[PDB]
RNA sequence: GUGCUGUGAGGCAUGCUGGAGGUAUCAGAAGUGCGAAUGCUGACAUAAGUAACGAUAAAGCGGGUGAAAAGCCCGCUCGCCGGAAGACCAAGGGUUCCUGUCCAACGUUAAUCGGGGCAGGGUGAGUCGACCCCUAAGGCGAGGCCGAAAGGCGUAGUCGAUG
RNA sequence: CCGAACCGACUAAUGUUGAAAAAUUAGCGGAUGACUUGUGGCUGGGGGUGAAAGGCCAAUCAAACCGGGAGAUAGCUGGUU
RNA sequence: AAGGUGAUAUGAACCGUUAUAACCGGCGAUUUCCGAAUGGGGAAACCCAGUGUGUUUCGACACACUAUCAUUAACUGAAUCCAUAGGUUAAUGAGGCGAACCGGGGGAACUGAAACAUCUAAGUACCCCGAGGAAAAGAAAUCAACCGAGAUUCCCCCAGUAGCGGCGAGCGAACGGGGAGCAGCCCAGAGCCUGAAUCAGUGUGUGUGUUAGUGGAAGCGUCUGGAAAGGCGCGCGAUACAGGGUGACAGCCCCGUACACAAAAAUGCACAUGCUGUGAGCUCGAUGAGUAGGGCGGGACACGUGGUAUCCUGUCUGAAUAUGGGGGGACCAUCCUCCAAGGCUAAAUACUCCUGACUGACCGAUAGUGAACCAGUACCGUGAGGGAAAGGCGAAAAGAACCCCG
């Protein structure tokens, strides 16, 4: 997924990062509650921000 | 009857622990040894 | 790369099976493999009140060496052994006796 | 430290002998002074602490030889 | 401001237990496991953006973890906080 | 185990057990032979089902639960401490706290009970304490002075409560 | 001065594979002082400290403990298949 | 690459199968706190700041700097007129850790001498400082013996010899010979001629390794058996019969092995070729002074003061300087030989914390590491420190459904 992240610039880098971080809060409070079936998605979630990270310091130069 | 061993954990730091091995050569040593032995606890520091 | 693949059709060299044919079914890290109906146990399992609970004496294939079972060449229906070349840029595998592709 | 800031002279170890021979360790050490020296070329005193030793040498070599020799050496007075 | 990044992290479980539920129903006050090193500011934060709810105050403690035996192993299970957070009064979580 | 065999250390054969190694001959090399060393390690005896079961404050009975109750739970009675054998802190310890469940081992007996096993729960502060400001004894200590080296002492300072 | 707490330790019995590697019980001395006690600090091994007994310095003291020189040396005792 | 999400360790929810599943290698990114620990402090893993940039919903938030010392530079700046000390800032470096080997500063005793003091143990153990991949040493003020050799280091002889020695216990060379390895240079200075040798750095090539990998020959029938790789029979491969595995012992079942190949990227080495610095040659000069030597006290030399050369120097002295000086084991003469008081230098040598491969008339669970196993652990001790025991179901869990006493 790292190609498709590539592209989009800064700010849209930072905005999926939110989106991701605010996902993984929600998954967090299903997990806890017992209300989390696919508990896969955690990993997912934990892995698409270290990729968008990732990204963001690659952009900036370092 | 009064034993020898009487707890104190601010005199046991003090005289044992960690910053009181660095503060000397001879207590630096002492570490050295420690972990060339490989102990699991270098020092009385909990 | 593996001579035995999941799937593939093998029989039995060596044990009570030999000469029995039959699919790989799992292919296990350890060297050995899930053969149809091949290598069979009888368990005897006991109920798990958590689940469903068909606690008895149920049969199951046991996993085998795979060293023990050989690629069956169902045109000569014998055991083969298995090679590697390179056919159009991809590694491919051949019966060793009839040096056909498999 | 017990050493002469000209020529570098130390303490050395060596053996008290007694008329039987028997050795004891001892030290020997250089005789030092803590002297003015007046410096021509600078108007003003220097206090050096040498040996009588490099203080003839001083008077050989001349104060402004011995202390370009001590800023060599990075020894500070 | 607290940014929105640290307060996505500092709320990480509702406690569910009977004084929990006491407390929620008694003195509209639920209880949360939270990050170790929150603070009671970054709490009432947190659980006024993320719960959408006005916060009284919040009091705090450190619950030690307990050294557990498996199998001949010895072990202990790490600390955590517990946050009891009172709600404004018509608030409800 | 048994039989045979040689002057001896020993050798050979074979039943049973065992379930995968063994090794002639002639040479070669030794961590090469154990009953003693108040030898070393482990195992197991003896005394012996003997001494003892840890303050001579003390128990009795009815009911409950339970496979089982002198010891647990409830009740009535009796007795013991009460400048403590009561209540509460600091120190020290660190979950021993509460609830459910279990009785192998632990508990000097039994145990349904436990500071025992297992699981869950439980510690909420502007005002209490620590941290914090301030110093004592004392410690460390830029430069400094001193010392073969390591180091010693100490100024400005900086720490250090038992205040 | 008499006498509890507190600090001691003169006598006796018990105990001596103890309840305890120094105690228990009945008596005993000091108890406003050269008193007693909490917390912290300082002194280090031919050294400390000692109202002085070679006492005490972590159940160790006419030279602590730990590691090293180290397999010290043993004209002695034991043992040697 | 057709499988996969490390172990205990099943399960759950999933990923992948022709190439972004997983796995392996190169290069990157992230890398909390403590620790030299470096913003101050501190009972290690904690407490408390300053300054500057930003940001703000006025509650606050983010990030970056801020140790000490050495050297250099700038600005500043006392007594004190110039100055100097001092102060501030900046740049660059250092510190800490690590098994041995190496150089240096200090340096025992037990023991042996059948006691013991000289002597020995021994410049050992140990403490300290410092360096490197090696270190140190090194280009004759050296030996020799009237013939000659030609820096240092290491090995075999010389030889337990010559000597030293309460002439006791003990200590113990050199000359000379055979080998490994081999290499020579610079400053104390000008002129000429010039940038010429030579090393160091940095680019670039070519090879050659290292860090993942690819291919890799040839066996069936029958007997015993739970199972064949064993027996018996008949075949086949071999530049591959090293080794390991598979239900008993397999060249031909599997993994390998011989052999033949492979690199996007990083890196070692040896060449080549750039770039930078370095200076090459000739000539004429110069030739290391509180030094050599001496007196006194010690130490080092195999050599214990001895008839004792030579070396080092704590103390007091003190030349000649090439028409000169050092040495040749007291000393003198003669002769021979060398040129101190400045420095650099590869190889042969020492060691192994660590990595890979291979090997053993080495061990096989009281052995071998203390530790085959979650061991420097449990446990013991205030602490330094001390320090165990404990391996094996089966080929495969097929690890005993169900019934019975309790
Ligand atoms: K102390
Ligand atoms: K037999
Ligand atoms: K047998
Ligand atoms: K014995
Ligand atoms: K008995
Ligand atoms: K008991
Ligand atoms: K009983
Ligand atoms: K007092
Ligand atoms: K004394
Ligand atoms: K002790
Ligand atoms: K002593
Ligand atoms: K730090
Ligand atoms: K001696
Ligand atoms: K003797
Ligand atoms: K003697
Ligand atoms: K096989
Ligand atoms: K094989
Ligand atoms: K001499
Ligand atoms: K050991
Ligand atoms: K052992
Ligand atoms: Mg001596
Ligand atoms: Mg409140
Ligand atoms: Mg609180
Ligand atoms: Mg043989
Ligand atoms: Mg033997
Ligand atoms: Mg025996
Ligand atoms: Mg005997
Ligand atoms: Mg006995
Ligand atoms: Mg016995
Ligand atoms: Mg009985
Ligand atoms: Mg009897
Ligand atoms: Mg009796
Ligand atoms: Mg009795
Ligand atoms: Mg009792
Ligand atoms: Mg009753
Ligand atoms: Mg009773
Ligand atoms: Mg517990
Ligand atoms: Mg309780
Ligand atoms: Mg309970
Ligand atoms: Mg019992
Ligand atoms: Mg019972
Ligand atoms: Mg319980
Ligand atoms: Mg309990
Ligand atoms: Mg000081
Ligand atoms: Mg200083
Ligand atoms: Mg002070
Ligand atoms: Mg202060
Ligand atoms: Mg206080
Ligand atoms: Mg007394
Ligand atoms: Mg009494
Ligand atoms: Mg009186
Ligand atoms: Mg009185
Ligand atoms: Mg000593
Ligand atoms: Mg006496
Ligand atoms: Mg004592
Ligand atoms: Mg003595
Ligand atoms: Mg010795
Ligand atoms: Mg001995
Ligand atoms: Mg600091
Ligand atoms: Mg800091
Ligand atoms: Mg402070
Ligand atoms: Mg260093
Ligand atoms: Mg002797
Ligand atoms: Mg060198
Ligand atoms: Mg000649
Ligand atoms: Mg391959
Ligand atoms: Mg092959
Ligand atoms: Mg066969
Ligand atoms: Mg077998
Ligand atoms: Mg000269
Ligand atoms: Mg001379
Ligand atoms: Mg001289
Ligand atoms: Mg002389
Ligand atoms: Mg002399
Ligand atoms: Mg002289
Ligand atoms: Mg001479
Ligand atoms: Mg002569
Ligand atoms: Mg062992
Ligand atoms: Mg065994
Ligand atoms: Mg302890």
């Amino acid at each position: 997924k790292a190609k498709e992240l590539r592209e989009k610039s800064v700010e849209e880098l930072n905005t999926e990062l939110l989106n991701l971080l605010r996902e993984q809060f929600n998954l967090r409070m299903q997990a806890a509650s017992g209300q989390l079936q696919q508990s896969h998605l955690l990993k997912q979630v934990r892995r698409d921000v270290a990729r968008v990270k990732t990204l963001l310091n690659e952009k900036a130069g370092a | 009857m009064k034993r020898t061993f009487q707890p104190s954990v601010l005199k046991r730091n003090r005289s044992h622990g960690f910053r009181a091995r660095m503060a000397t050569k001879n207590g630096r040593q002492v570490l050295a040894r420690r972990r060339a032995k490989g102990r699991a606890r270098l020092t009385v520091s909990k | 790369a593996a001579k035995i693949r999941r799937d593939d059709e093998v029989i039995v060299l060596t044990g009570k099976d030999k000469g029995k044919r039959g699919k790989v079914k799992n292919v296990l890290s350890s060297g050995k493999v899930i053969v149809e109906g091949i290598n069979l146990v009888k368990k005897h399992q006991k109920p798990v009140p958590a689940l469903n609970q068909p606690g008895g004496i149920v049969e199951k294939e046991a996993a085998i060496q795979v060293s023990n079972v050989a690629i069956f060449n169902a045109a000569t229906g014998k055991a083969d052994r298995v090679g590697f070349r390179f056919e159009d840029g991809k590694k491919v595998r051949f019966f060793k006796s009839n040096s056909e592709t498999i | 430290s017990r050493v002469c800031q000209v020529t570098g002279k130390r303490p050395v170890t060596g053996n008290n002998r007694s008329h039987a021979l028997n050795a004891t360790k001892r030290r020997f050490l250089p005789n030092l002074h803590s002297h003015r020296f007046w410096v021509e070329s600078e108007k003003r005193f220097v206090t050096l602490r040498v040996s009588a030793k490099g203080m003839r040498v001083i008077d050989k070599k001349g104060i402004d030889t011995v202390l370009a020799e001590l800023r060599a050496r990075g020894e500070k007075y | 401001m607290i940014r929105e990044e640290r307060l996505l992290k500092v709320l990480r479980a509702p406690h569910v237990s009977e004084k929990a539920s006491t407390a929620m129903e008694k003195s509209n006050t639920i209880v949360l496991k939270v990050a170790k090193d929150a603070t009671k500011a970054e709490i009432k934060a947190a659980v006024q953006k993320l719960f959408e709810v006005e916060v009284e105050v919040v009091n705090t403690l450190v619950v030690k973890g307990k050294v557990k035996r498996h199998g001949q192993r010895i072990g202990r299970r790490s600390d955590w906080k517990k946050a009891y957070v009172t709600l404004k009064e018509g608030q409800n979580l």
